[PDB]
C-alpha cells in the first residue's frame, strides 16, 4: 500500500541545479555566535521616534553589516567563471522567500550606499511580489551573497545551506537564545549575567576563498553587529 | 605617579562610652575596630568623582540612546584608613585625593555625633 | 617499514555504496537542542512499578517521537525513484548496531500503532540476533527514516551521520550535558537553574525536502519531548 | 563595470586537488568541547622556570596528545590505496602555515618519542622557511593526520576543514571561550563557577573509519588533555 | 460483576492534556475507558486478534491508536447517527456517575485522617475487572 | 476589572512604649517605620490561595506523577499597606480581596501582643 | 533665515566614535552637517537627483556615502588647495561658533530648575530649515 | 562498618542566667534552642583531619605544581548534638570519632565562659 | 662521587598517576630515575647517541619512551630471568634506601622553623650529577 505522483517540471530545474552544485564547489562552514542585545535597544529607539513611516527588523541591520564587511574584505565578493576570476565593486545581496508553489530569490541592490528604510521597503514590495506571483526573470537572476534566516521558528538553533551556481559565499541566521555571562561587580567578585545570543554560520567555496579571509570576515561582521553604531560609517 | 596624603584630627571618648555603658547593662563587650570598620562601611558610599574621570563605551552608548540621560556624579569606593589619634591620615595620588577627604570628613562626622548608630 | 593487509570482500560492498550516496543525494543539515529532564523523571517513574517484565530507555521514546513526528509531517516519509516520487503511510525506523564484524540496520515495524514495550522487546531481540550473525536478509532491507545514537560515550557532543541510498533523511542523537539556564524566582528575581540536555543533529536530502519543512519536522519533534506526556496522544 | 584578473598557475593545482578530495572521500564530523584550565596553569609553571632556552604554546601540547591517541587507537593512523590498505607505525603530523602567497603543508617527525621542546623548535624553524620561501619538497610530501588552528582570532568558534587526498582524517581547533559550570560547595549546595573551554572538530573518511572508531578517538584525546599529567606515560 | 474505580487521577491528565491545545480536541472519560478496554481484553483473550469496540456505531483498531484518533471517530460518527453504556450525564459494560466516598489517609504525624475521594461503579471475569481496573488507578501505564 | 478596598484599626502605644524604654537603657533610637516593615515581612509568609486559583503545567505534571501527591493551600505574597491610624487600608482585586484581609488581621495581631518580638 | 541648534547629543556621538578606533580616523562636526545637508535636501528637492556640496574644493555622492569617506575627500582636496561656510575655529549657509545658554528642566520633585545647554547658531526654506534641524537634535536618524 | 560514642557533661546555669537578665532589661526572651545551634556553628570552624584521610585528584595537582606548596590541616563540618544534660552524647564511625571529640570540648568551652559572645 | 636528592615531589606525583588509573599499571621509583638517566647522559655526552640502560637485562630506546613501556620491559624480562643497581628493598650508579632529615623553612612570621624532609643518597662527572639532581627535585622537566 502507497501512492505516487508525478515529478514536477519544476522540481527538475532545481534538482538538477543542486546536484550541479554540490560537484562543482567545494563547502567549507565557519561558526561564530553575537550578541544582539545593543542592537535590540537601538531598533526599540528607532521605532517609537516614528509616527507610521517605517519599521525595521534585524534583517536590515544584518544586510547593511554584510555590505560593509564585503567592502572591508572584497575577495568574497568575486566570482569564478570560464577561466577568469570576476571581482565586483558594488554589493547586491539575494534573500529569499518562501511560498506554497516554492522557494524565489529576491534581490536588493546598491545596499552600501544605502539607508534602513529602503532596503526594508525594498525587501517588502519584493516580498509582496514574489507571493503574489507577478515577478520578472531579471529581478532574481544574479548577486554576490546570499543570505537566509529562520528566527520565526524556535527550534532552529543552527542549520547549513547550499551555495548558489555562480556564486561564492552564503550565510544562514538562526534563532536566538539566553546565556549565562560573567560579570565583574564594582564589590570586586564575580556576577552572572543573561545575554541574548544567536548563531550564525557561513559557508565558503575553497576556491575563490581561504580559511583566514572567512575568518576575518566573520570578525569584521561580528564587531560591526555588538558594537551598532558603526553601521554609521 | 606624583602622590599626596591627606589628614585629619579625631576623638575617640564617645566610642568609649558606649562601649563602657553597654558593658555594664548587658554584658557586650566589643573593640573599638568594628567600630572602625562599621563607619568605614557607611562611609563608602556617596563619595564625588574626579573631575578629569573619562566614560566607557556602555556609558556613552546608552547616554546617546536616551535611557540614562540623566547622569551619575557619586560612586563607591574601597578605602582604609591608617591608624592614630590626638591623627587619621591617608595616602593618595593627586587625582582622587579630593574625593579620598570626602572620606575623612565623613567618618569624621559620623563618628562624632552618632556612635550610637552604630549599634545593631 | 610498514605492514599491508588485503581489502575485505564485504569492506568494498559498503566503500561503493558510501561513494555513490554523497555524489547521489545533496545533504544539508538542521541541529537543536532538547530538554529531558521530565522524560528522565517519567521513566524513573515507570521502570519502578514493574516487577520484571521490561526495562526502558531514553531510545525507544526518540522513536516513538520520531513516529508521531513523520506523522504530522509525511513529506519526509517519502523516497526518490526513478521518475516518480514515493509517498508511505506506514512508519518503518532503521536502528544501528554496531558489532566487530561491522554495522547492521535491524528494522522496526508498525511504530506508529505501538507501545514502548513492544518496541525495547524488538529492538532487543534483533540485536541479539545480529550480534550472533543468524540475521535473515528481508529483516534489513529497506524503511523510511534511520536513527543513530551514541549516548554511551561522554565525549561526544554532536556528530553527523550520512544518509542511506533510498532514505530521504537521518537522525544522530549526542550525549547528555549539563548547561546553566534563568528562573523567575518567587521572591521576584532572576536565578540560576541547572538543566540537563541532549544535541540533535539531523542531515535531509534537499530533491524530497526544503529547508522549512525541516525546521518544522524539528518542531514538531522538540514540542512531543520535551512536554512527554503529549506521547499518548 | 567590472574587472577580470588571469587565474594563476598556482591556484589550479589546489583547485583540481580539492576538487578530487571531495568526490574520492566521503566526509563525516564529530565535535567535542574541552576544558583547558588546567592546561595553561601547568604551561605557567613550565614557562617560569626557564632562562630563555624555550617557550612552548598549546599547539605543542596538541600535538603530543594527539600523537598518544593515535597510537592507543592506529585505525586512524592508516591510508587507502590502489587495492590495499596501509597500516603505519609511525606518526608524522601535518601543520597548515599560512602565508600571503599560499597555504604551506610543513611536517613534524618522530612525534611519539620525542619532547615539547624539539616539537615547537622543529615548528618554528619550518614556519620561517616556510615564510622565507626556501622549502625543500620532500619536506612537504607526506603524512598521518593533519591539523589546523585557527585560535588567534577571538570570533571563530567553530570551522570545517577539507580532508588531504592520500590521509583520512584532519583536525581542526577553535578559540577559548568562557561558560558556567555546576560546582558542589562544601556547605552542601550547588553554585557556578566559570570553566574556559575550547571546541573541537574532527573530519573523518568513512572507507577507512567508523563511527564507533573515531569516537573512541576524540575519547582518548579528552582523557589526555583535560589530565595534563597523563602526558607523561 | 461490580467494581469501584477512583478517577482523580485521571481528570488531572485529561486537565493537564487539555490545556496545551489551542482548540485542536477535547478529551472525556469515555475515551479513556476506551482503550483501556482493549488493554484488559488483550490480557485476557477469551473474553480474535483485533478489538472492535460499540458505543450502535463502530470503533476499529483501539489497539494500534492514540486518543486523537478515537475521540473524532467517536464524534463523526455520532453526528451521521465488545460494547459499552454510558450514563455519567445524569447525576441520577455500563458506567455510572461520579460521586464522592472518604478514604482513611495516613499522616505524617502518624495517626488516621479523613480525605475525600472520587469514586465511580462500573457493572475469567475477575481477572478482566483487575486488569482494567490497574489501567485506571494507575492512568501512565496507557502507553505500552 | 472591578477593584475593592478592605481596612482594619490600629493601636501603636505598645511600639512607642518599646522604643522609649530601649532609649533609655541602651541609647537606641529608631523609627516606627522599620517596625511597619519588619511585621510585614513576618506577615507575608503563610495566606491562603484564592478559590479561583488555576495550576500551571509543572504543577499537573508532578502530580499525576506522584511526587507532590499532597498539594498546597499556602503561597507567599508581597504587600505594602497604606499609613494612619485612628486606619490601615489596602486596595486590591476581588478575587484576592479575601486574600489581603489575612494580611491585615495577621499584623494586627502582632503588632499588638508581640512588640518585643521584632527587637534583634 | 536663522535658527538654533543643540549639540550636546552630536558631541557625545563623537566622542563614542572616535574612541573604539585605532589611530584610523577623526571626524568634526563638519562632517556631520554635510551629511545632514542631503537628507534636507532630498526631503525638499526644490532647493536634480545628485547632491553636491562646495566646501572651493567639491564633494560628491553624499547621499551614499558614510563619514568615513566624506572625511578623507574633506582633507586630501584641502591639502592639494550647494555650498557651506564654517567659522567655528574663532570662539569671537553659514555656521558660527559655540556657546552656552540656560534651558528649563522639569525636575522630578515637580519644580522647575536650570540645566547648561550648548548651542550654535546657523543662518520652502522653513520646511529646509526645519528638516535639517530635526536631524541633528536626533542624530541617530542618519542612518536612514 | 564499626561505630563507637563520645560523650561529655554540660552546665546550662550561665545560659540561664543572660536569659533572665536580658528579659528584666529590654524585654527580648529567647529559648534554649538559639543558643545551642549557634555554638555548634561556631563550633564547626576549625575541626582536624583523621590519619586516614586520603586527598583527591586536584589537590595532587597543585600540590606537584606549586601553588598550595602549604598543605591543609583543617575542614569544617556538619553535626548535631544529642539533648541531655546532668549528657551531650554523638554517635559516629571510628575513623572520625576522634574529630567529633574536638567539637564537644569547643562547645563545651563556649558554652561555659563565654555565654555573652552569642548574643547579636 | 656522592649526593643527596630529595624525594617528596616525585612520591605525590607517582601517586597522582597510580589513582587515575583502573588496574593498567602501577609505577615505582627505579623507573623514574632510568628516564631521568637518558635525559642525564643526553646532556653531558662524555659518559654513543643511542641509551642502553642494564639493571643483566637490557631495556633500549629510552630516550623516545614512556613510563608504561619502560615499566612493562622491567618487569618482563624479570620474569624469564650504562649500569644502575637499587637496594632501597632493605631499609638497613647505586641507590641506597630512603630516610628523614630535618630542614629549615621560612615561615611567614618571620623565623625558621623545623620541616621533615624525605632523602635518599645516590652514589664532567659533577655535571652529569647536577642535571640528573635538577630532574629529579624538580619532576615536572620529565616530559622535555
Amino acid at each position: 500500500a502507497y501512492t505516487d505522483v508525478p515529478i514536477s517540471g519544476m522540481r527538475k530545474t532545481i534538482a538538477a541545479r543542486l546536484k550541479e552544485s554540490v560537484t562543482e564547489n567545494p563547502h567549507f562552514f565557519v561558526s561564530t555566535n553575537l550578541s544582539v542585545s545593543k542592537l535590540l535597544k537601538l531598533r526599540q529607539a528607532l521605532n517609537s521616534s516614528a509616527d507610521g513611516r517605517y519599521k525595521l527588523s534585524v534583517n536590515d541591520f544584518l544586510i547593511k553589516a554584510m555590505g560593509i564587511a564585503s567592502k572591508r574584505v572584497p575577495t568574497v565578493n568575486s566570482s569564478w567563471r570560464d577561466g577568469v576570476i570576476r571581482q565586483f565593486e558594488t554589493v547586491d545581496v539575494s534573500v529569499a522567500v518562501a511560498t506554497p508553489n516554492g522557494l524565489i530569490t529576491p534581490i536588493v541592490k546598491g545596499v552600501e550606499g544605502k539607508g534602513l528604510e529602503s532596503i526594508s521597503a525594498a525587501v517588502k514590495e519584493l516580498a509582496k511580489k514574489a507571493r503574489d506571483g507577478k515577478l520578472k526573470p531579471e529581478e532574481y537572476q544574479g548577486g554576490s551573497i546570499s543570505i537566509s534566516n529562520m528566527g520565526m521558528n524556535p527550534a532552529v538553533q543552527s542549520f547549513t545551506a547550499i551555495i548558489n551556481p555562480p556564486q561564492a559565499a552564503i550565510l544562514a541566521v538562526g534563532a536566538p537564545q539566553k546565556v549565562a555571562v560573567p560579570v565583574e561587580n564594582e564589590d570586586g567578585t564575580t556576577g552572572v549575567s543573561w545575554d541574548e545570543q544567536i548563531i550564525v554560520t557561513a559557508s565558503f567555496d575553497h576556491k575563490v576563498v581561504d580559511g583566514a579571509v572567512g575568518a576575518e570576515w566573520i570578525r569584521e561582521l561580528k564587531k560591526v553587529i555588538e558594537n551598532p553604531l558603526e553601521l554609521l560609517l | 605617579p606624583p602622590v599626596a596624603v591627606v589628614t585629619a584630627p579625631i576623638s575617640l571618648s564617645a566610642a568609649i562610652d558606649v562601649q563602657n555603658k553597654l558593658h555594664k547593662t548587658i554584658g557586650v563587650f566589643l573593640p573599638l575596630s568594628t567600630f572602625i570598620t562599621r563607619a568605614t562601611e557607611i562611609a563608602n558610599q556617596k563619595l564625588p568623582l574626579p573631575a578629569n574621570y573619562q566614560p566607557t563605551a556602555d556609558e556613552l552608548f546608552n547616554q546617546v540612546l536616551g535611557l540614562d540621560k540623566v547622569t551619575r556624579k557619586e560612586s563607591r569606593g574601597s578605602y582604609t584608613p591608617t591608624f592614630g589619634s590626638f591623627v587619621f591620615s591617608l595616602q593618595v595620588p593627586k587625582s582622587e585625593e579630593k574625593r579620598a577627604q570626602a572620606f575623612l570628613q565623613k567618618m569624621k562626622l559620623v563618628l562624632e555625633q552618632e556612635p550610637d548608630k552604630l549599634v545593631r
